[PDB]
RNA sequence: UGAGGGAAAGGUGAAAAGAACCCCGGGAGGGGAGUGAAAUAGAGCCUGAAACCGUGGGCUUACAAGCAGUCACGGCCCCG
RNA sequence: GCGAAUGCCGGCAUGAGUAACGAUAAAGAGGGUGAGAAUCCCUCUCGCCGUAAGCCCAAGGGUUCCUACGCAAUGGUCGU
RNA sequence: UGGCACCUCGAUGUCGGCUCGUCGCAUCCUGGGGCUGAAGAAGGUCCCAAGGGUUGGGCUGUUCGCCCAUUAAAGCGGCACGCGAGCUGGGUUCAGAACGUCGUGAGACAGUUCGGUCUCUAUCCGCCACGGGCGCAGGAGGCUUGAGGGGGGCUCUUCCUAGUACGAGAGGACCGGAAGGGACGCACCUCUGGUUUCCCAGCUGUCCCUCCAGGGGCAUAAGCUGGGUAGCCAUGUGCGGAAGGGAUAACCGCUGAAAGCAUCUAAGCGGGAAGCCCGCCCCAAGAUGAGGCCUCCCACGGCAGCCGGUAAGGACCCGGGAAGACCACCCGGUGGAUGGGCCGGGGGUGUAAGCGCCGCGAGGCGUUGAGCCGACCGGUCCCAAUCGUCCGAGGUCU
């Protein structure tokens, strides 16, 4: 049973899941638009628009917060100082999530892109 | 949640310290005593020449336990060991005190005696 | 259909606002109605605060006293209509939400680890200056 | 209910394999 | 014999007496008469009823045609109570009064493909003691050669749950009409949403 | 556990019964709006990288 | 380890005349073109059985009980 | 003169698209190359070893070394 | 326990236990009876009865048995002395060792003793689950009848009646009525109580970022510790066994001859079991004997037939789901609250960081119930369910 249990497993245990949705993030904050397998993608969503969220928040602990995650100075501040502005007055949905339509050949698995809103 | 192998303390002065349950009798197949219910038990530690000695089978009521025994008010309560005071075959106190506190259900269970004699009932 | 709602319509007729917000780690008096066949009368327990579980109308506490050498520990629906009136006894500055660590505690330990708390002490005295 | 205690008539098994053939 | 479509809302518990009352809330009114049963025309006698509304974008045309005749609005949900026939053209809470008794029937949860312990309560295999991969295993299905087969309805693991369950004899504790609840005492199948059906009871 | 094994050779009938199964369902595909191209409904068009009406990606 | 044990594996065509060149393909392979009496003799090559695997057609089959056939009748399809 | 010798040799079936794909130290993305890329190169990130899973001798192997050009087959997938 | 030596020595694994049971009835209990050396209560003995029930522990490999504490009762047997492709492996078949005994000896024993390899993959039938196909003479969307099945079927204590009937007394009812249990079943998660792999906090070593402050990895597949929401859960909670109708068993009878009396029977009619039929709960029209009701579509083109476009509908695809291995089921798909984010509440945790103050310091106090914050109850189109494709009747004959 699984009833009513938010979150995939990723065939990751809990300490590599969390790494693995930390480094997309590290991917995507910095590229703007990555590829992934879909569920993968699917799950980089939350996990980056709360960080993004933060950002827009702005304040100090919102930084060492959001630092938390995402390690490196230089970024977070181009998180904080390019890409927060952005979504002064959105209200989440920060990023999307798109199916494209190609399967990976070595496995014929579904990939997605993940990016940034404008 | 008594059941037979639990050791109970005995909480009176019958010279009994220390006793070990060896049946819930509570139906033909009781799995386990709670409140009120009497047990037939072994004594498996004793003082020097009390009423009841070592190795004594006998029967007592249960009346603390350390699992918690819930209330039709919602409420529950819950003790530090689990308790039973030696009683004789018409369930009076074969002891003459009874120390510490015991659960008001003890009345309800007509032991009525055994609460009296009892400084504290909760 | 809100659901949440609806089960909170359904509490609402019984939850109660008369009684006084406390902690764990503060000292309470529980005044409780019993029956005792045949007279129900009102019995004070009193002791620490060792858990508040809290579930809306379901939250409920509990509360630890050594009674005649005998630890015991009895749990309180916060809306139970049985409840006379809960007196605060003495406020007590915990560390954390559930104190089931003073179960093992010399008497003069539980004292060292629950200090009293002053500041919500003064607090309290802060009102009771009624006008 | 057999009172004449029943023999095994078989040894418990087992020992060795025949590897290989090859 | 009376009877109405509902949903589970929830559980708490209220106090009568001095006496905590482990309730479950159903929503049931109210629930529109869509069609009748009738022994001349159908064979038997019963009310198919309507409950919850539905969006009419959403209601094909042969349903909105059978909805249509009856001169009702379009419903989630149609279930028939047998046997009851009311007086009125909609069946609401009030045909039950605190202190009845009745029984409710729901889906229970579903529990998936479960093993022999946790749908039949076997007793699985020791933990130790030599126990070889088989902890939670039936045991033997079987005898030799005679009969040289096995039962049917032996019972083995497979899915569990997500069925038809009705539970009994439960108090009508309260009824509100202001807002379609009642309060059954006690526990009904379902998730907190399932849909329910609450009957006047059996047992006397 | 005792080495289960076939007791009989499965029929060249009885083999191809099995696979009664085993036939694949054609991928399921649409005409990309834009440049009239047939696609996997719900992807980007990988054709002309349209998806909803805008251009997403270069191709 | 060693003494020692100890296989499988023959055949284009008369003649290489062993398929220039084009076409699809990364290539493999193939389609044309060419050679030849013959190329399902094209080199993975005489002949090319059988088991085994396919494709296309005819008859048949989803209320039936079976060492699978045999005898009878009927239906359909083929050759007159 | 074969149908049986758990016969001999060989070929091809069944089991079955089934078990498995060899340590639970672990991966992610971007860029490149290429007909073709989860699997090759490069960069960033993350994990694992560190009396080792790093380094040096010796046996034993015998060109496996270094470059260029390749991907039929070997590589438990893929493969540039 | 034996006799026999018939399949099986190109193998039918054998004691006991565990697990799962199923059946017999020569019934242990519980229901119903006759007789009694049956006053009562209790009990003897026999008859009817297999629906349900039939406990925990000491000894020993043991089955068996003895014993302790209970109990309504602690039934006996069959199923390869049921069940090793289900587990065990204590015991009895091998190799080692020893004792007693026997043998000059090697060795031996229906003696004793310690030790001693139990085999990932299910073809078929059978079983538990779930689909696919076709069929149910037009195609569709709903809602149902229930043939036939399956499930269930236990029992105690107390009190009232009544210290009455009965009995010197001790003891002590029938009938009828009330309450409270044991075990078991189905559900559930309000409470109690678990877990809750990252929801919060503390803590040590170490490497790091960025020196401090603050943080990160690793110490497990949570480093360790204290807690812990939903969910799944029992020790927790609700509810179940029936009632009731009908036909019967043994048994008791009414009326009544053959047989002027008698007779429960030959005619006929009563009463009578936990058992039988129904009733309860669940499955169920492949019930090919393929049922019924309500609604929707309809006479479309060319030659009980085929082809093509539609009709009502349907599937595909997508977002999902206390549904689920896949499948299936259910909800949603911008005419939208489906999941994701954001917002509010809940809930955990238990007063973040920063800064000001006090202390030499470790720290402490205040900002501050702060900061963080999974799933729960909701709001909100910010993100994504874009756009679409394909199936699909034209109704056989008396
Ligand atoms: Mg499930
Ligand atoms: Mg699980
Ligand atoms: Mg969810
Ligand atoms: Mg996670
Ligand atoms: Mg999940
Ligand atoms: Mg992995
Ligand atoms: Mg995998
Ligand atoms: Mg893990
Ligand atoms: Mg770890
Ligand atoms: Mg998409
Ligand atoms: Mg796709
Ligand atoms: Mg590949
Ligand atoms: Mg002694
Ligand atoms: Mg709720
Ligand atoms: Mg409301
Ligand atoms: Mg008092
Ligand atoms: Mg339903
Ligand atoms: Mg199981
Ligand atoms: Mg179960
Ligand atoms: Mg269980
Ligand atoms: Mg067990
Ligand atoms: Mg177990
Ligand atoms: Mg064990
Ligand atoms: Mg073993
Ligand atoms: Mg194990
Ligand atoms: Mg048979
Ligand atoms: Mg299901
Ligand atoms: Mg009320
Ligand atoms: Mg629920
Ligand atoms: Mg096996
Ligand atoms: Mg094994
Ligand atoms: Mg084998
Ligand atoms: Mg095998
Ligand atoms: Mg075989
Ligand atoms: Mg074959
Ligand atoms: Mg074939
Ligand atoms: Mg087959
Ligand atoms: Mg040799
Ligand atoms: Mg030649
Ligand atoms: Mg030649
Ligand atoms: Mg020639
Ligand atoms: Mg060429
Ligand atoms: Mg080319
Ligand atoms: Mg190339
Ligand atoms: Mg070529
Ligand atoms: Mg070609
Ligand atoms: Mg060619
Ligand atoms: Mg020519
Ligand atoms: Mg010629
Ligand atoms: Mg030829
Ligand atoms: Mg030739
Ligand atoms: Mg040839
Ligand atoms: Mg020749
Ligand atoms: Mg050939
Ligand atoms: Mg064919
Ligand atoms: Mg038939
Ligand atoms: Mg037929
Ligand atoms: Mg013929
Ligand atoms: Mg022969
Ligand atoms: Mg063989
Ligand atoms: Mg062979
Ligand atoms: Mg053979
Ligand atoms: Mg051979
Ligand atoms: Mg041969
Ligand atoms: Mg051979
Ligand atoms: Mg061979
Ligand atoms: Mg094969
Ligand atoms: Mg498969
Ligand atoms: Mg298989
Ligand atoms: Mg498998
Ligand atoms: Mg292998
Ligand atoms: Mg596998
Ligand atoms: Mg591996
Ligand atoms: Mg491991
Ligand atoms: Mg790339
Ligand atoms: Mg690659
Ligand atoms: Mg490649
Ligand atoms: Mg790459
Ligand atoms: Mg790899
Ligand atoms: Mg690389
Ligand atoms: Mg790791
Ligand atoms: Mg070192
Ligand atoms: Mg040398
Ligand atoms: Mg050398
Ligand atoms: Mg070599
Ligand atoms: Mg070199
Ligand atoms: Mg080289
Ligand atoms: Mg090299
Ligand atoms: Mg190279
Ligand atoms: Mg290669
Ligand atoms: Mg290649
Ligand atoms: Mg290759
Ligand atoms: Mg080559
Ligand atoms: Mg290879
Ligand atoms: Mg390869
Ligand atoms: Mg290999
Ligand atoms: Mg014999
Ligand atoms: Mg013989
Ligand atoms: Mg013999
Ligand atoms: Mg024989
Ligand atoms: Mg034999
Ligand atoms: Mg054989
Ligand atoms: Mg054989
Ligand atoms: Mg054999
Ligand atoms: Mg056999
Ligand atoms: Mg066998
Ligand atoms: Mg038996
Ligand atoms: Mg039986
Ligand atoms: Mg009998
Ligand atoms: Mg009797
Ligand atoms: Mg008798
Ligand atoms: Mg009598
Ligand atoms: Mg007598
Ligand atoms: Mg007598
Ligand atoms: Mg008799
Ligand atoms: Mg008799
Ligand atoms: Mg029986
Ligand atoms: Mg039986
Ligand atoms: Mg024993
Ligand atoms: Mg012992
Ligand atoms: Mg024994
Ligand atoms: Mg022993
Ligand atoms: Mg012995
Ligand atoms: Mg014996
Ligand atoms: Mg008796
Ligand atoms: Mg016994
Ligand atoms: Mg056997
Ligand atoms: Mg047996
Ligand atoms: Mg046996
Ligand atoms: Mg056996
Ligand atoms: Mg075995
Ligand atoms: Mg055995
Ligand atoms: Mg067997
Ligand atoms: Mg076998
Ligand atoms: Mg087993
Ligand atoms: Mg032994
Ligand atoms: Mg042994
Ligand atoms: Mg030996
Ligand atoms: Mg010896
Ligand atoms: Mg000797
Ligand atoms: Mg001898
Ligand atoms: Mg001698
Ligand atoms: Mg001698
Ligand atoms: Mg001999
Ligand atoms: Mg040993
Ligand atoms: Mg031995
Ligand atoms: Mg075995
Ligand atoms: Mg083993
Ligand atoms: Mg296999
Ligand atoms: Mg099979
Ligand atoms: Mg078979
Ligand atoms: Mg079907
Ligand atoms: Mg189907
Ligand atoms: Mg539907
Ligand atoms: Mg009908
Ligand atoms: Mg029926
Ligand atoms: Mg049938
Ligand atoms: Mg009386
Ligand atoms: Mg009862
Ligand atoms: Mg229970
Ligand atoms: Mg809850
Ligand atoms: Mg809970
Ligand atoms: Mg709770
Ligand atoms: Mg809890
Ligand atoms: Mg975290
Ligand atoms: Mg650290
Ligand atoms: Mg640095
Ligand atoms: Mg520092
Ligand atoms: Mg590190
Ligand atoms: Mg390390
Ligand atoms: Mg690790
Ligand atoms: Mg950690
Ligand atoms: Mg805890
Ligand atoms: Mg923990
Ligand atoms: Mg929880
Ligand atoms: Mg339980
Ligand atoms: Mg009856
Ligand atoms: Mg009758
Ligand atoms: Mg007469
Ligand atoms: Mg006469
Ligand atoms: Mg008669
Ligand atoms: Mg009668
Ligand atoms: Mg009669
Ligand atoms: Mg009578
Ligand atoms: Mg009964
Ligand atoms: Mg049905
Ligand atoms: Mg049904
Ligand atoms: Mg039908
Ligand atoms: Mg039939
Ligand atoms: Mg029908
Ligand atoms: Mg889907
Ligand atoms: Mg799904
Ligand atoms: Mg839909
Ligand atoms: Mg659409
Ligand atoms: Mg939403
Ligand atoms: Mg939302
Ligand atoms: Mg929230
Ligand atoms: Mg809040
Ligand atoms: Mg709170
Ligand atoms: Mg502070
Ligand atoms: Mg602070
Ligand atoms: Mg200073
Ligand atoms: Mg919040
Ligand atoms: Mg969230
Ligand atoms: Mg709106
Ligand atoms: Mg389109
Ligand atoms: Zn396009």
């Amino acid at each position: 049973m699984r009833h009513l249990k938010s979150g995939r497993k990723l065939n990751r245990h809990s300490s590599h899941r969390l790494a693995l949705y930390r480094n997309q993030a590290k991917s995507l904050l910095t590229h703007g638009r990555i590829t992934t397998t879909v569920p993968k993608a699917k799950e980089l969503r939350g996990f980056v628009d709360h960080l993004i969220h933060l950002a827009k928040r702005g304040d100090l602990h919102a930084r060492r917060l959001v630092l938390r995650d995402l390690q490196d100075v230089k970024l977070v501040r181009k998180l904080f100082d390019e890409i927060a502005p952005r979504y002064r007055d959105r209200q989440g949905g920060y990023t999307r999530v798109l199916k494209l339509a190609e399967r990976r050949r070595g496995d014929g698995a579904p990939l997605a892109l993940v990016e940034l809103v404008e | 949640m008594i059941q037979p192998q639990t050791y109970l303390e005995v909480a009176d002065n019958t010279g009994a310290r220390k006793i070990m349950c060896i049946r819930v009798l509570k139906g033909s197949n009781a799995k386990y005593a709670t409140v009120g219910d009497v047990i037939v038990a072994s004594v498996k530690e004793a003082i020097p020449r009390g009423a009841v000695k070592e190795g004594d089978v006998v029967k007592a009521v249960v009346v603390r336990t350390k699992k918690e025994i819930k209330r039709p008010d919602g409420s529950a309560i819950r003790f530090d060991d689990n308790a039973a005071v030696i009683i004789n075959n018409q369930l009076e106190p074969r002891g003459t005190r009874v120390f510490g506190p015991v659960a008001r259900e003890l009345r309800e269970k007509g032991f009525m005696k055994i609460v009296s004699l009892a400084p504290e009932v909760l | 259909m809100n659901r949440g709602a609806l089960i909170k319509l359904v509490e609402s007729r019984y939850v109660r606002t008369d009684l006084p917000e406390f902690r764990p780690g503060d000292t309470v008096r529980v005044s409780y109605k019993v029956k005792e066949g045949n007279r129900t009368r009102i019995q004070d327990f009193e002791g620490i605060v060792i858990r508040i579980r809290r579930n809306g109308f379901n939250t409920t506490f509990t509360v630890r006293k050594v009674s005649y050498g005998v630890g015991v520990e009895r749990i309180f629906p916060l809306h139970s209509p049985l409840i006379q009136k809960i007196d605060i006894v003495q406020r007590g500055r915990a560390r954390r939400a559930k104190l089931y660590f003073i179960r093992n505690l010399s008497d003069r330990e539980i004292r060292r680890k629950l200090r009293a708390d002053r500041k919500r002490i003064d607090q309290d005295r802060a009102a009771e200056r009624a006008a | 209910r057999r009172i004449r205690f029943r023999p095994p008539y078989l040894p418990r098994p087992g020992r060795r394999p025949r590897f290989p053939p090859p | 014999m009376k009877g109405i479509l509902g949903v589970k809302v929830g559980m708490t518990r209220i106090f009568r007496d001095d006496r905590a009352v482990p309730v479950t809330v159903i929503l049931a009114g109210p629930c529109p008469v869509v069609q009748r049963r009738t022994p001349e025309k159908d064979g038997y006698t019963a009310v198919q009823l309507g409950f919850l509304p539905q969006n009419p974008k959403r209601v094909n045309r042969p349903l909105k045609g059978h909805f249509a005749k009856a001169g009702v609005e379009p419903v989630r949900i149609l279930r028939e109570i047998r046997d009851f026939n009311p007086e009125g053209d909609t069946v609401t809470v009030e045909i039950f009064k605190p202190g009845e008794r009745v029984d409710v029937t729901g889906t229970s949860k579903g529990r998936g493909f479960a093993g022999v312990m946790k749908r039949w309560n076997f007793a699985g295999g020791p933990d130790s003691h030599g126990a070889h991969k088989i902890h939670r295993h039936p045991g033997s299905i079987g005898n030799r050669k005679t009969p040289g087969r096995v039962y049917k309805g032996k019972k083995m693991a497979g899915h569990y749950g997500a069925e038809r369950v009705t539970v009994m004899n439960l108090e009508v504790v309260d009824v509100i009409p202001e807002e379609n609840l009642l309060l059954v005492k006690g526990a009904v199948p379902g998730p907190n949403g399932g849909l329910v059906i609450v009957r006047e009871t059996k047992k006397a | 556990a005792k080495h289960p094994v076939p007791k009989k050779k499965t029929s060249k009938a009885r083999r191809d019964a099995r696979r009664s199964h085993h036939a694949l369902t054609p991928p399921t595909l649409v005409p990309c709006p834009e440049c009239k191209a047939m696609k996997p409904p719900h992807t980007v068009c990988p054709e002309c990288g349209y998806y909803a009406g805008r251009k997403v990606l270069e191709v």
